């Protein structure tokens, strides 16, 4: 349907690619190809780039990159501590605010992950 | 300042515990503790020093909760092609935080683990 | 050989002592550390029957002093933990050694009525790339019930490792030491949640 090395499905086309980049590369790339990240609606289309991820990258050892972040001003996303006080400043070692099919449970399910941390991607047009 | 066994520093009082409770538990120890007693927040790089040397000293403790957590359908989680998350594919289960009282980095941590605290109330 | 001290764990237990072998480390306190095994072992009735030790030295790859089927004698196994080389390499890693553990100690659960406990003192952070198949391994041990209780000394432990661990299972208590001079103190504390995860000889 679209490009051979891509794969389509209900008016949309995935491709994984083995090549790693963070989280933001990954998407500047999806773009490039006239797409994003992938973005998961249904049940269905999520078990699809399961398989799609898991025939892919065949190894079990990288998480890949989905189109999922968090807009979150701050380093972690919680707004207020316990004592009611506004979460002002913030030491977390390394946020993590972009999604990824966590590998550690064969794709299926999604994991915070840190945007940086260059991993193998997903693109949907 | 304070009160006998809590430190005192700007204002505020805090008491690091060896027992290694649960994040939800020593939140409530701290309260049903102190009147306004709550599970250490830091507002400031000088206050994290501070609770992580009064935690290393005189208790040699190198992790404790904090009082930050969060669920991820709290966060403003979005997508890049448009869509709106709805189809919730991430854990129900909330994030919890520790402190490490070498380099006093905030370190994500499952909530219902055991880990020893630090409680926090104002004079 | 009679129990040395009154802490005398006597429970169906197959005990694995890894320690760190990088210069993360100083002589002094990999001694401290070899100390502190020679320690618990001196509160396990050491038997084939009852509990067995095993311990490992690993750094670029793992190095076997002490197997879970060598039959010795309890006093002659002490020995052997208190003279245990002293390594310093450069990286110690816990992949290498987990896998070793999965692979080779406890390859084939002959003992199934004994609890497996996998004590993995740890006072470093190996480089990610060895750490590829870290889970992988952490998640197999779990399938071959073979508990992993990391204990952090110093500040250069993972943490991140650590805590990856403590999220498998509950069982997988962790504990994290300033210094090696705490593993004196919690040592105890330790040794009773290690005996309360073995059976009991009926």
């Amino acid at each position: 349907g679209c490009l051979p090395d891509w794969s389509s499905y209900k008016g949309h086309c995935y491709k994984v690619f083995k090549k790693v980049g963070t989280w933001e590369d990954a998407e500047k790339f999806c773009v490039e190809n006239s797409g994003h990240l992938a973005s998961i609606d249904s049940k269905e289309e999520a078990d699809f780039v399961t398989k799609l991820a898991s025939q892919t990258l065949t190894k079990f050892v990288y998480d890949a990159w989905i189109g999922l972040r968090d807009e979150s001003k701050t380093q972690q996303c919680s707004p207020q501590w316990t004592d009611g006080s506004s979460v002002v400043y913030e030491n977390v070692d390394e946020p993590t605010k972009c999604f990824g099919l966590d590998v550690h449970t064969e794709y299926r399910t999604w994991t915070d992950l840190p945007c940086g941390e260059k991993n193998p991607f997903i693109c949907k047009s | 300042g304070c009160l006998p066994d809590w430190s005192s520093y700007k204002g505020h009082c805090y008491k690091v515990f060896k027992v290694e409770k649960t994040w939800a538990d020593a939140e409530k120890f701290c309260k049903e503790l102190v009147n306004g007693g709550h599970l250490m927040s830091v507002n400031s790089r000088e206050e994290g020093e501070f609770i992580s040397k009064l935690a290393l000293e005189k208790m040699r403790i190198v992790l404790v909760w904090i009082g930050l957590s969060h669920f991820w359908r709290i966060c403003p989680l979005r997508w890049t092609d448009g869509a709106r998350l709805d189809y919730r594919a991430l854990s129900d289960e909330p994030i919890c935080f520790v402190a490490e009282s070498f380099h006093n980095k905030w370190i994500q941590w499952t909530c219902n683990r055991k880990k020893s605290f630090v409680c926090k109330y104002r004079v | 050989e009679p129990p040395l001290h009154d802490f005398y764990c006597s429970r169906l237990l197959d005990l694995v002592f890894l320690l760190d072998g990088s210069s993360r480390l100083s002589e002094a306190e990999f001694e401290v550390l070899k100390a502190f095994v020679v320690d618990m072992m001196e509160r396990l009735r050491i038997s084939q029957k009852w509990v067995r030790v095993a311990v490992v030295e690993y750094h670029d790859g793992s190095h076997a002093y002490i197997g879970l089927k060598d039959r010795k004698r309890p006093s002659e196994l002490r020995r052997i933990a208190s003279q245990v080389k002293y390594a310093g390499s450069q990286v110690a890693s816990t992949s290498e050694v987990l896998k070793y553990t999965l692979f080779q100690i406890f390859s084939k659960i002959d003992r199934p009525e004994a609890s497996r406990i996998a004590l993995l003192l740890m006072a470093s952070q190996e480089p990610q790339r060895m750490s590829r198949n870290f889970v992988r391994y952490v998640q197999g041990l779990k399938k071959k019930k073979v508990i992993v209780i990391p204990v952090g000394i110093g500040p250069h432990a993972n943490l991140k490792q650590i805590r990856l661990i403590e999220k498998q299972a509950p069982e997988n208590k962790a504990f994290v030491l300033s210094s090696v001079d705490e593993l004196e103190q919690q040592r105890d504390e330790i040794v009773s949640y290690l005996c309360d995860l073995a059976p009991e000889a009926p």
